[PDB]
């Protein structure tokens, strides 16, 4: 994949794994869903868009994102996004982590369309729910998990497996790549208020090392959205 | 046991599961109307509902089936009204409603003599498919933080309502009980996920306990089988 | 003889059931179908009439119960604001109430197309000046100014292209919010030599094109 | 929904609506004959008026059921009589009219435990097709100044007229409730109209109040949305 | 059309459209209608009949005619319509306004079929009926509307336009011409008793002048009917 | 008209009786099926991941 | 067997009712249809005498 800006070269092992077998596509529109034309080329905000990237400690217990929204004041990908009326695109996601020969852990990254993500408060002592207002938007740094065994949406990762993902085992690979279409019952929903899609980065081996050695390891994310869908409009 | 047959989708959901007891007792308190509005819920099924989450989004016809009695299980020379409405349609307020001579609201008549009625609803929802939800806010557009409980439930997945009636200006005279069956026919489904573990608080959203029990337990120590 | 077994749904009565029924009288042979010109075999034929849009829906008096079809235009204000022809839903309570469309939507739930509004300018012969008119996509607020509204989907409407203008709104739906905007700016103010009213009028009727589509029939009218 | 099959004349009409509901108590203050004549107007079905008048000329046939029932609700082992009389045949008087056994009036014998009977009217008119107004006066030939209020109805328009019975000699045991339910069929329309607006007066003409309403208001001006 | 009396000259703007899409035809009558025959020779009766010129002011509210029975006295037409026992034409009608290009206002010339006008009076004050007399027989001079939002039938012109219309605006337009087929059940009803169709020429924008300008713009209506079918009796 | 005997199961309501029954609204046609990438028409499918 | 759903109409007798019905003497043979000159099969002929 050479196209956009600067890459991240690897040694290209297969890695590499498609979202439930078939590549991202276009819209198949030379029929009457839009008389309007959107207009697309593949470079112009197909920049490879490189997240901050995150700690992990032994303490760590896992780590999510929502798509459609992560880019909003993100890139000039959230610049027209926010402004147009209408999205869809598929996605080159890629979660790299850096670590040393001595480091032992185990990632998890796996891909989940939609992602509810609960969530309970204590019980009802005071009030029996109140669900965070800042649960969209979970910036790049953000955010941490409550319960990850269940994904705070009492779902087991026991059976993650079972949608698109992907092994870091720092015996193996430090490099993981995987691509996901677009996932709606319509062709085009608005963006910013329904998070197509969420992804999850969680440690099943909790990492260790011998002291003396940087305790920290970093999972850096790196983003490629294809096949996107725009056109233009105010502001 | 070499047969795929049992493993389709279909044969998984083909059969007719209870979902609907409505209680029109001779006089009480539950109605003293005689007038019952059943939004159509497949969660009365109760494990239903863990049971279509194997799945994101899916898609199917239903088949209603109507088995009324008395609570003691007399049948009796009963007369009733069923009648289904649309999503989009209003709902009966009153027993004495205008909407129940309302023409596209379709209407079944049928007596206890009469074996249990059996209709056949289409796939309903303006979407290509159902969602069992919707990880957003479902308001297109700018977001209304008046309320916020009204979160990850998809409203056009409502497929409608049902409402009955003991047939007549006068109130009945036996008191009744209908039940409410509904199989799924051409099912398809569409992207998989791990199943439920933990209990249902609410039915609008996944929510789970302060508290996580273990899908499986008391195995003492790993080398003990 | 032939072995059967009765089925559920036996003995009913549906509504919709659809089945050929027993003939009151199998002799009887009906006046002919002759042919009569205007005909209708589907009603959107009749979704796809132009027919008048009552952007002004202001005034309640039968005296001026005229004068919601139309709606002016004057050398008063400059530049600035004449005339949001409100939401672009047709079904929807407004003035799309007016046109026939809006009323056969209100015999369905939800629906989806495209539609086409054509404005016509009444003034006089001598009359010249621009209006741009712009439509607002649903999400997006109504444009603060002209030149908010200029960097859309807009049409700068000369009274050169006297006869008409036809705007053209790409796709609305109804998914059970937000709907598309119309604006109608005054581009320019209205220049008359003397001899003309220094005061025009304008009436706005509309239309769904070809691929308009509707629902489930539902029934709510007037009479009781 | 790419399909214009729900905007089909048909689609849009088909629907059984009930347009009549025939009242016999055992005695009481409706008719204490035991007896009922029933002109058959489409318009009982309230709105279906509205519904039609989009159309100058239309033509279809007309499937009708007839449900029977106590004010109760409760089904009875009563046999009733069920007549269409044609445009052209004289309307029973009494109870033992001698009309009950002619012939050539059509007859429906039921029983309240049977389900309801289910028959087909078809296109009566001797015009090619319905009329719902006539600019002109029903009269052919010169004009009678006796009155003049006969104006815009087309007699020939009467698609016959529906008469019930308890058969019997002697008077019935039950109250009973008949309800008449209208189909329509093989749909053609022509000429289309604009829609209603007001409210109707009477029930052969297209009058209208001496205070005009409107369609909608409360717009403010026509600069605020 | 250079068949009749005198023409009138238009520079043929594009003020043609015809009634449902169909010509006026003859009768078909080789089947069972009559085994008399209807006799008509084509130059009979096709006179260019133009009707007195109506006023047009401030204060109009717009007008509507009946066709079968505007002819009675009126030509050598009602002096012969009114002899037959049937009737049958379709009508070639040019509506005719002239006015300065200093005035301006906007007409709606529409045909209706079927058209019952009601009416009513007060409420139950002074009299509660009283059907109208002129209603039908309406003579050339009639008639003005009394509600034309409703066209007096509680009916609304917003949707007029379903019905085969045409346009005279003083920007553009100040000539429209309008052709209607026969349109009833029967093939033949008669003339006199049953007026089968209805004639509207209703301002939208009801003209406006600037003062030392004639404030009287004349409607001027001219009829040639196509396709009558007659044959003869007494006297 | 054709000669007919009922036979038991008449008027027997079975859970799981695979029949065709009388359409809600025959006049209905629904949203389209578009296609929806990952999709399954076998639990089997499942058993192998 | 040949599954079935009554439908409304069901036991119901329609006076103009156009039906086959049971035969009460299935052996029984008429005499024939010897040939009467004047017959008629149509009241229109009557009609135009």
């Amino acid at each position: 994949l050479t196209i956009g800006n600067s890459t991240i070269t690897t040694q290209e092992a297969a890695n590499i794994i498609v979202g439930y077998g078939e590549w991202p596509s276009y819209c198949s529109d030379s029929d009457a869903t839009a008389v309007d034309k959107p207009t697309r080329p593949d470079v112009s905000v197909n920049r490879f868009y490189t997240l901050d990237t995150k700690l992990w400690e032994k303490s760590s217990k896992g780590w999510y994102w929502k798509f459609p929204d992560v880019l909003t004041e993100t890139g000039v990908f959230g610049q027209n996004a926010q402004f147009h009326y209408l999205y869809r695109s598929g996605f080159c996601i890629h979660v790299q982590c850096n670590a040393s020969k001595f480091h032992q852990g185990a990632l998890l990254v796996a891909v989940l369309p939609e992602y509810v993500i609960g969530t309970v408060a204590g019980g009802t002592g005071t009030e029996d729910s109140h669900p965070p207002y800042k649960q969209t938007q979970p910036g790049a740094d953000g955010f941490e998990l409550q319960h990850p065994y269940v994904l705070d949406a009492g779902i087991p990762i026991s059976q993650l497996t079972v949608c698109p993902h992907q092994w870091i085992n720092l015996r193996t690979n430090n490099c993981a790549t995987i691509i996901v279409p677009y996932i709606n019952a319509l062709p085009f929903d608005s963006a910013l208020n329904h998070c197509n899609f969420g992804l999850l980065v969680v440690p099943i081996s909790p990492l260790d090392y011998d002291q003396g050695a940087t305790p920290v390891i970093p999972i850096t994310i790196t983003l490629a959205p294809m096949c996107s869908e725009f056109a233009g409009l105010r502001q | 046991s070499h047969s795929t047959a049992e493993t389709t989708l279909d044969s998984f959901f083909s059969r007719a599961g209870l979902v609907g007891e409505i209680d029109l007792p001779l006089e009480g308190t539950t109605n003293p109307n005689g007038y019952a509005n059943w939004d159509i819920d497949i969660t009365g099924y109760a494990q239903m509902r863990r049971k279509v989450e194997l799945f994101t989004y899916m898609r199917f016809d239903a088949e209603f089936t109507f088995v009324a009695c008395t609570p003691t299980g007399e049948v009796v020379p009963q007369l009733l009204q069923y009648m289904f409405v649309p999503p989009g349609a209003p709902k009966p307020d009153s027993r004495e409603s205008l909407a129940w001579q309302t023409a596209t609201n379709p209407s079944v008549f049928v007596k206890l003599s009469d074996p249990p009625a059996q209709v056949s609803v289409p796939f309903m929802s303006p979407a290509s498919a159902y969602q069992w939800f919707y990880d957003g806010y479902p308001t297109f557009g700018e977001h209304l933080q008046a309320n916020d409980l009204d979160y990850g439930a998809c409203p056009n997945n409502m497929m409608g309502t049902f409402s009955v009636r003991t047939v007549g200006t006068s109130k009945s005279k036996y008191p009744l009980v209908v039940r409410i069956y509904m199989r799924m026919k051409h099912v398809r489904a569409w992207i998989p996920r791990p199943m439920r573990n933990q209990n249902y608080l609410f039915k609008a959203n996944p929510n789970y306990a302060g508290n996580s029990i273990k899908p499986t337990g008391a195995s003492r120590t790993a080398i003990t089988t | 003889g032939f072995p059967t077994e009765l089925k559920p749904g036996t003995n009913q009565f549906l509504t919709t059931d659809d089945g050929v029924s027993a003939p009151i009288l199998p002799n009887f042979h009906p006046t002919p179908c002759i042919h009569i010109p205007g005909e209708v075999r589907n009603l959107l034929e009749l979704c796809q009439v132009e027919t008048i849009l009552e952007v002004n829906n202001v005034p309640t008096n039968a005296t001026s119960l005229m004068e919601r079809l139309r709606f002016p235009v004057s050398a008063q204000a400059g530049k600035g604001e004449l005339c949001a022809v409100f939401r672009a839903d047709p079904g929807r309570s407004g003035p799309w109430q007016s046109t026939l469309l809006g009323q056969l939507c209100g015999y369905y739930t939800q629906w989806s197309g495209s539609l086409e509004v054509t404005f016509m300018f009444t003034g006089s012969f001598m009359a010249t000046g621009k209006m741009l008119i712009a439509y607002t996509p649903p999400g997006g607020p109504l444009p603060k100014d002209r030149a908010t509204a200029m960097l859309g989907t807009h049409v700068i409407w000369d009274f050169g292209l006297q006869s008409s203008v036809t705007l053209v709104i790409p796709w609305i739906s109804n998914t059970h919010y937000t709907t598309g905007l119309v604006s109608i700016w005054y581009q320019t103010n209205y220049v008359v030599p003397i001899g003309a009213p220094n005061t025009a009028y304008i009436i706005a009727l509309a239309a769904a094109q070809k691929n308009f589509t509707m629902q489930l029939c539902k029934d709510a009218s007037d009479i009781l």
